[PDB]
């Protein structure tokens, strides 16, 4: 259960007005970019997955 | 942790006038504060059913 940021630094603290807006945005699944590993192995092939 | 997202806000905006903006660590931090006392954590326990 986590908490992610907004890191693009022209709608990171932005001032919004009143107004109706979308806010679209795609996520990660790959294992080897979402998760760290100590030893840096593959988690691909050694199967770790996100949902 | 167990912390809500109705009640972490209090604390934060009580303790170190935060909310609204964006959630940092904030610069002077007291002895009997918050944010340097607080620890969550988790283990993972089996389900121990009839097997």
């Amino acid at each position: 259960h986590i908490q992610v940021p907004q890191k693009f630094f022209a709608i990171k603290n932005l001032l919004l007005l009143p107004g109706t807006y979308n806010y679209e945005w795609y996520f990660r699944k790959d294992p080897n970019m979402v998760l760290q590993s100590t030893l840096g192995n593959d988690l691909r092939a050694d199967g770790a997955s996100i949902t | 942790s167990n912390l809500t997202k109705d009640f972490f806000m209090v604390q934060m905006a009580a303790s170190y006038n935060q909310g609204y903006q964006g959630f940092n660590w904030p610069n002077c931090t007291k002895h009997y504060g918050f944010i340097n006392n607080f620890e969550p954590m988790s283990r993972q326990v089996p389900e121990y059913g009839a097997n």
